[PDB]
């Protein structure tokens, strides 16, 4: 990271940003994945398993 | 730092604070050490091959065999 | 700096060998009477009565008459 | 003054030169004494239940499916 | 000593809100009936006598 | 100077002891006292063996242990009424 | 093989402690952690061969106390309930061991740390695998001993010393009840083992003769056991220790404060399941205490401005929730929330330590501002952990909190409704201070100093793999374990957990849901999100600082000083004890009062009587 | 044929040889004294091999006439209880020789004379079936302890310390002697086997029980009389002070087992609540007194007082497990208290302060001493896995089975035991280091390191596997509990 008048911040390493992004995107996708397949379970409408 | 050799020629401190003598000679055992050491060895051997040689006669195993042959008599 | 023993500070010596002998202080005062009569004659009597009452209640449940003790 | 005291569990920054050599011995030492623990336990671990599926512990064990009855303990 | 005054109120809210759960009587507000099992409420498998 | 087997002191009864006058034959009173403990340890040990009976029963049967060990549970609960010196209900020995 | 699960951590600890000079600060780090990881692999194998291949494993080493009909043995109970906690303890212990080697690379006394950690691992393995009360009691006391040793890792640190001492005393006063419980249950069964009392634990129906009056027998035993669990679960009775326990190192706190010793008190109830269900009186007071503790902690954590202090109150709130779960005979959600908690709070603890030691060792909310973009990895980790903590819908934490709140609502007992109300109102508090933590840090202008920002260094790789593993876990484990273990009569528990026919309300906790109460805690969560964002990001001109006249500063002090418990309890119990141990026992009992028979009591008496006898 | 006679003769030969050895030959005096002590220890150990833990009657007995009509005579023997006490007495004394080994030049040969005299003296106490001669050797230990406290006391105030320890003992001793005279005049003899088989009068039972309790309540520190132990115990040499809490403290408590419980079956039952109400409040009052203490020696003595008051509860609670647990606790306490006084005396032999204020931060130095002190504090801390916990768990079990109230008060003792011992440990060897007072100091050398090795191994052995100790004496405890009654 570029240096300023006191904040000479160091940029995060290569694997400390892309790994975080590509691991958090998994959870973001998984939220909707469980909200689509097992989503209809707990909403009060269209109770699954033969309902 | 997992590949560099340690910066220590010898573990720091002296065992029982006894400074090792010049190389070549023994430790010069002290007067109390020899009788105490041989008595410790004798204690170890007596409690080892004496305790595991005493027959198991007590009020527990005798009662165990007696109740094993007495509970079976229910008829 | 070759003394293995402690320096034996003056202000600590009195603190040490003053609490060792408190007979002179604890002879006759008003609070001492209350403390002794509330924690050396009162509490032992209460706990003894509790223990004998527990023994009596244990006896009653089994039905056997309570021993005089 | 840290070098004077023995510090049996190791000094603050105790870094022996041949620490890898000692660690190899220490790890080997654990393994060689771990075998008697495993070997002596083979005469133990009584589990009368029979699992619905085979486990990999049948080779060193035989105390399963044998202690069925409880009238001759 | 002023802390004990706040101590009484702090625990008083807990017990006070505990008593309020008695004033509504949710036990009688069950929307269903007590559960029943076969064989005298599973008497053989819960004790009793065979 | 003993045989390698387990000792056997005596089992039937001490004849000298008379309950009407407990302190009448001092020689035979100690025999009665030791016989009491040597016979009570038998009951303690059979209680232990029936305890292991029950424990292995619970360790084998599974979820149906409320209907396949009651014949041993009643053999344990009554065996604790007069076992050893543990509770103020001393056995009438 | 099953002995290797328990004895290997002890062997590693012993060899590391005895030969910590032969092995460097890294030799012990790579040796003890390797041994603990081997133990974890063994635990995973046992879980595969027991949890799925349902056949519990039993053993007995040697008789410990071979007195008359008091058979104490070194046997273990490798049961279906036990092996789940084997997984929980071993996985987290190995991950913490990997976590600490990066943290302790600068701390001088490194090998002693892994020695203590392995001692703790061995003790709690002995506890969880145990099958006798007294043989479980050694693990119960050893957990406290290791807790004291680890919080006392800094002998120079004065605060750590006092915290450790007070923790030992309060834990002793706590497990006093359990210690009484071992011999309380012994006087009715004349045995101490588990398999011989769970077979016939409902038969006794008599009373006792206690100190004051005759009460019930089984109920009193269960009450004593719960009081014992209070000390090791920071309940309403004695929770003075956990808030002050984070005075030691961080990597241990991820293992002792929020992961495993958390599980001791709840696992007390969980193991002895067919004892509390036959004591309905104890269950009700257990529910009261659990709900009260959960609410107290949830409202406690909000004011505090430290990383470790606030999350300790979150841990105590989860303790209260789990104690309630164990108080309504619904032990399923108790262990499910235990397994979830050991993931999503250990992860948060590792994240907090990573952001603390990488920022010049500062743990504060008032001073440290925002540096989220400086490093996204551990913030993504902690965000996932927080999302689990609030229990966002269709996450790991949701599948536990939702079902436990529904179970709280369903039971219509006088304790079920009250505690459900308390849990519902505590969800708002927990979702408030969790997002307060998410906002006061990493989402505000940086209020820190200009030197610490320059000295910035992200989380090293070896300490990030445990975080990766925990993040992988607490996103799929909830979905994987929702069906298999809380699934309306799953056949893997067998005798591990027994639920009485009468108090079995599970099917109508899902098929009788009004749908206006099941999805309400998400509503309190989003309301807490809104209010926290408004107060801590935009509307802080008056909503933050309240410089009123009276009743508002004292409101700040009441919750900052946690209900003055550390004040009233100290002054009225321990200060009085210390005062009267010198001015009562040492004044009017032995020294001064009856000392009128020793020196200066009779010595001067014979300096007058003997004198006037020669003349 | 390793009988009991040689076990008493060997220390006598050791003392006799030492009498005629010149003071200059300091090399030989210590060597021969230590050799005699170790031979006595081995001769005691070999008895455990041939113990034959099966019979209710007594083991090897030696009868030597003492009166013209063989009315009363020296009648030796052990049954199941005094055996372990004999072993521990024979084991503690060589530790006493070893701890006072470096400074023997100033002590002279008179130091070993007193210790060996007391050695065979306490040997002759535990294995002494005759009741009167049990009192002769029971109070014979006055002279050696008097001499040890006075001649080689640490500070000058030792004069007043010994007077209490003496006179308090004499008062109860003669009160017991009167009861012994009443029993002998009534019965006719004092042999234990016969005297246990005599029908007593209930009115006579209470008076004789009180008369025995007059002294036996002084040996074990009770509420009315416990002042002597701290004052006369902080002011004794470490080698000598380690057996005031080692064997000199187990006479009265063990004297209850052999001469009170089976002797007066109908009086102990009638006086059971009194012992409960004494000991339960003792464990509280003494423990509270312990907290506000500054001297390093006095705290350990007070903890010992609390432990003895705890074991007294489990002893008078007549249970097959209560008495066994009492014996286990007494052996464990004899180990741990001895170890603790050596641990706090090695500090005194280097710095000579006996104040916790000066001590501090002794973990940054002498870490081995810190580890040993922590282990022995944990043993005194009453943790499971050590021999103590086996000791008091059985006490609690025996007390609760009889009375529910007494068990809670007794367990308050092990709750409060974490208040003073842990505080001392953290205030002595885990504080902030101060160079103002402790300018320089060494660590344990090969002597005190080897001294604690038998203590540690015995502690762990009797803590993790107490089976052999319980195995060897289940018959004797069963015989003792079942006495007088027949149901
Ligand atoms: C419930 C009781 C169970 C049995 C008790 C043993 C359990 C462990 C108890 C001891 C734990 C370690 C506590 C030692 C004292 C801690 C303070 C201390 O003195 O530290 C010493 C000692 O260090 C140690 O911790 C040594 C630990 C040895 C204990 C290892 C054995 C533990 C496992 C045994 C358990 C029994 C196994 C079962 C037996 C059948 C030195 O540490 P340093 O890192 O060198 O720092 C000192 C500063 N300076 C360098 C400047 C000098
Ligand atoms: C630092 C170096 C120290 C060296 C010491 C050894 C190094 C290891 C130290 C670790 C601690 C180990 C301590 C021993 C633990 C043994 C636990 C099991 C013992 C046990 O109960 O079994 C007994 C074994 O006999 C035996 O053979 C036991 C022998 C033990 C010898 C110990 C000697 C200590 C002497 C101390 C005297 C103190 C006196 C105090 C009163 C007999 O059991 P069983 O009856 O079932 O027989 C079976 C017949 N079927």
């Amino acid at each position: 990271g570029i240096t300023y008048k006191g904040v000479t911040v160091h940029t995060p390493k290569t694997w400390h940003t892309v790994t975080g992004k590509g691991l958090c995107a998994v959870m973001w996708f998984w939220i909707l994945y469980r909200a689509k397949q097992d989503g209809p379970v707990v909403m009060g409408w269209r109770h699954p398993w033969d309902g | 730092r997992w590949a560099t050799p340690g910066h220590e020629e010898r573990p720091k401190g002296y065992f029982m604070n006894r400074t090792p003598p010049a190389p070549g000679q023994s430790r010069k055992w002290e007067d109390w050490e020899l009788p105490c050491y041989i008595t410790s060895f004798l204690t170890i051997v007596i409690l080892g091959v004496g305790l595991n040689a005493k027959p198991d006669l007590s009020i527990e195993t005798w009662a165990h065999q007696k109740a094993l042959e007495r509970l079976e008599m229910e008829k | 700096g070759g003394g293995m023993e402690t320096n034996k500070n003056k202000f600590i010596e009195d603190w040490g060998s003053a609490r060792e002998n408190l007979e002179h202080n604890f002879r006759w005062t008003r609070r001492n009477f209350a403390l002794i009569g509330i924690f050396g004659i009162a509490l032992p009597i209460i706990v003894y009565k509790g223990i004998v009452k527990d023994f009596h209640m244990q006896d009653e449940d089994a039905g056997r008459p309570h021993r005089k003790f | 003054f840290r070098a004077k005291v023995w510090s049996m569990t190791g000094g603050p920054n105790c870094r022996p030169k041949h620490w890898r050599r000692n660690t190899a011995i220490a790890m080997f030492g654990v393994f060689l004494v771990c075998i008697p623990i495993a070997k002596l336990s083979a005469k133990l671990e009584q589990r009368p239940h029979m699992p619905v599926r085979p486990i990999p512990s049948q080779i060193w064990c035989k105390n399963f499916g044998t202690k069925d009855d409880y009238e001759k303990e | 000593y002023e802390a004990l005054a706040w101590l009484s109120g702090g625990l008083g809210f807990f017990v006070g809100l505990g008593l309020l759960a008695v004033l509504n009587d949710k036990a009688s507000k069950v929307p269903f009936t007590p559960r029943v099992y076969p064989y005298d409420n599973l008497r053989v498998e819960l004790g009793g006598e065979p | 100077g003993r045989k390698k087997g387990l000792p056997e002191f005596e089992e039937s009864a001490p004849d000298g002891f008379d309950p009407e006058n407990p302190y009448k034959d001092p020689v035979a009173m100690v025999e009665m006292r030791e016989h009491i403990v040597r016979e009570k340890w038998i009951q303690i040990e059979k209680a232990k063996i029936l305890r292991e009976k029950v424990k292995w029963c619970y360790r084998v049967e599974g979820v149906n242990h409320y209907q396949k060990c009651r014949h041993l549970v009643q053999q344990y609960l009554d065996s604790t009424r007069g076992v050893g010196w543990g509770k103020d209900h001393r056995p009438i020995s | 093989m099953y002995l290797l699960i328990v004895f290997l951590p002890l062997l590693g600890s012993s060899v590391a402690g005895f030969f910590g000079r032969f092995l460097g600060s890294e030799g012990s780090a790579i040796m003890t952690t390797t041994c603990v990881s081997f133990s974890s692999i063994l635990s995973l194998i046992a879980f595969y061969e027991v949890a799925l291949g349902a056949s519990a494993c039993y053993l007995r080493i040697a008789p410990w106390i071979s007195s008359e009909m008091f058979d104490a043995s070194w046997g273990f109970l490798f049961d279906s309930l036990t092996v789940v906690m084997l997984i929980v303890v071993t996985f987290i212990s190995s991950l913490v061991h990997l976590y600490s080697i990066s943290y302790m690379s600068e701390d001088p006394h490194s090998p002693r740390f892994m020695c203590y950690l392995s001692i703790f691992t061995f003790f709690m393995l002995m506890l969880v695998t145990g099958d006798n009360f007294l043989q479980l009691f050694l693990g119960w006391e050893g957990v406290g001993l290791a807790s004291y040793l680890l919080i006392h890792f800094w002998f120079t640190r004065l605060q750590a010393d006092k915290a450790a001492i007070k923790a030992m005393l309060v834990n002793r006063v706590g497990d006093f009840g359990l210690a009484l419980g071992i011999l309380g249950c012994f006087t009715l069964f004349q045995t101490v083992d588990f398999s011989t009392i769970f077979a016939c634990a409902s038969v006794p129906r008599n009373s006792w003769i206690f100190c004051n009056m005759r009460l019930n027998a089984i109920s009193l035993i269960c009450i004593l056991l719960f009081i014992g669990a209070v000390g090791k679960s920071a309940q309403i009775g004695l929770h003075t220790w956990l808030p002050d326990a984070m005075e030691g190192p961080t990597p241990v706190s991820a293992l002792i404060h929020a992961a495993t010793m958390v599980t001791a008190g709840v696992f007390m109830i969980a193991r002895c399941s067919p004892l509390f269900e036959y004591s309905p009186t104890a269950l009700i007071v257990i529910t009261f205490a659990g709900a009260m503790t959960s609410f107290l902690a949830a409202t406690t954590g909000i004011l505090q401005n430290d990383l470790k202090r606030v999350i300790a109150y979150s841990t105590c709130s989860q303790l209260g929730y789990m104690i309630f779960a164990c108080g309504i005979s619904n032990y399923s959600v108790s262990v499910f929330h235990l397994m979830n908690h050991a993931f999503f709070k250990a992860l948060l603890f590792l994240s907090a330590g990573s952001v603390i030691h990488a920022m010049s060792d500062e743990q504060d909310m008032r001073k440290m501002g925002g540096l989220a973009s400086s490093f996204p990895l551990t913030y993504a980790m902690m965000l996932i952990g927080s999302l689990s903590l609030i229990g966002f819908p269709f996450l790991t934490g949701f599948y536990s909190k939702d079902v436990i709140l529904e179970l709280a609502y369903t039971k219509y007992t006088i304790s079920g409704n009250f505690a459900f109300w308390l849990g519902s109102v505590s969800v708002l508090f927990t979702s408030y201070y969790s997002f307060r933590l998410l906002f006061l840090t990493f989402l505000v202008p940086t209020n820190s100093f200009g030197r610490d920002i320059s000295r910035c260094h992200d989380a090293p790789i070896p300490m990030a793999i445990p975080l990766i593993l925990l993040a992988l876990g607490s996103l799929f484990v909830g979905y994987l374990a929702k069906d298999m273990m809380i699934g309306l009569g799953t056949n893997f528990w067998a005798n591990s957990l027994l639920v009485l026919p009468k108090n079995e309300i599970l099917a109508e906790s899902e098929f009788a849901a009004p749908t206006i109460i099941k999805l309400i805690p998400i509503l309190f969560s989003t309301l807490g999100a809104f209010v926290a964002y408004n107060v801590n990001l935009v509307a802080d001109q008056f909503q933050r600082a309240f410089q009123t006249s009276t009743f508002c500063n004292r409101l700040y002090s009441f919750f900052n000083k946690r209900w003055f418990f550390d004040q009233v309890l100290n002054d009225f119990l321990v200060r009085s004890f210390l005062r009267f141990g010198y001015e009562v026992s040492f004044e009017a009992l032995d020294k001064g009062a009856i000392e009128i028979l020793g020196p200066y009591g009779i010595s001067y008496t014979f300096r007058r009587l003997a004198e006037r006898i020669s003349q | 044929y390793f009988n009991l006679s040689g076990l008493i003769l060997c220390p006598v030969l050791g003392s006799i040889i030492l009498l005629f050895i010149p003071n200059s030959r300091i090399r030989l005096i210590r060597l021969i004294g230590l050799c005699a002590s170790l031979i006595t220890f081995l001769y005691s150990l070999v008895l455990w091999i041939q113990f034959d833990s099966s019979t209710a009657k007594f083991q090897f007995v030696e009868s030597l006439r003492w009166l013209p009509y063989e009315n009363i005579n020296f009648y030796l023997g052990i049954d199941g209880i005094s055996l372990f006490f004999v072993i521990l007495t024979t084991f503690l004394i060589p530790i006493c020789i070893l701890v006072g080994w470096s400074g023997m030049r100033s002590y002279g040969k008179e130091y070993i004379i007193a210790f060996l005299i007391c050695e065979f003296l306490m040997i002759a106490v535990f294995c002494m079936l005759d009741l009167l001669l049990f009192y002769v050797f029971f109070e014979s230990v006055l002279i050696p302890m008097f001499i040890i406290i006075g001649v080689w006391g640490s500070r000058q105030r030792k004069i007043k310390a010994a007077y209490q320890f003496f006179l308090y003992t004499l008062l109860g001793s003669l009160f017991m002697l009167l009861a012994i005279l009443l029993i002998l005049f009534q019965t006719g003899t004092t042999d234990l086997q016969i005297l246990l088989t005599t029908e007593f009068s209930e009115r006579r039972q209470i008076f004789l029980w009180i008369a025995f309790f007059a002294s036996f309540a002084v040996k074990v520190p009770m509420v009315p009389v416990h002042i002597w132990l701290p004052e006369a115990h902080v002011e004794a040499p470490t080698a000598g002070s380690v057996i005031l809490a080692g064997i000199l403290l187990k006479f009265g408590t063990y004297g209850f087992l052999r001469f009170s419980i089976p002797m007066f079956p109908e009086a102990t039952l009638c006086f059971t609540p009194f012992i409960y109400t004494l000991s339960a409040i003792a464990i509280i009052y003494t423990s509270l007194t312990t907290l506000r203490q500054i001297d390093l020696k006095k705290i350990i003595a007070y903890s010992s007082v609390a432990h003895m008051n705890l074991v007294t509860i489990g002893m008078f609670s007549l249970n097959i497990q209560g008495i066994g647990g009492s014996i286990l606790l007494m052996l464990s306490h004899g180990l741990v208290s001895s170890a603790l006084f050596l641990c706090v005396g090695v500090l005194y032999d280097r710095h000579k302060t006996r104040l916790v204020r000066y001590y501090g931060g002794l973990v940054s130095t002498m870490p081995n001493f810190s580890t040993i002190f922590f282990f022995f504090t944990l043993a005194n801390m009453s943790l499971p896995g050590t021999s103590s916990f086996i000791g008091e768990f059985l006490i609690l079990v025996g007390a609760f089975q009889r009375n529910s109230l007494v068990a809670t008060l007794a367990a308050l003792g092990m709750i409060l035991g974490a208040a003073y011992s842990l505080w001392l440990y953290n205030r002595v060897v885990s504080g902030n280091l101060k160079p103002d007072f402790l300018h320089k100091f060494s660590d344990l050398n090969g002597r005190e390191v080897f001294i604690f090795i038998p203590f540690l191994v015995g502690l762990v052995w009797m803590g993790v596997y107490p089976k052999v100790f319980l195995d060897c004496m289940h018959t004797s405890v069963s015989n003792l509990v079942q006495h007088g009654k027949f149901h």
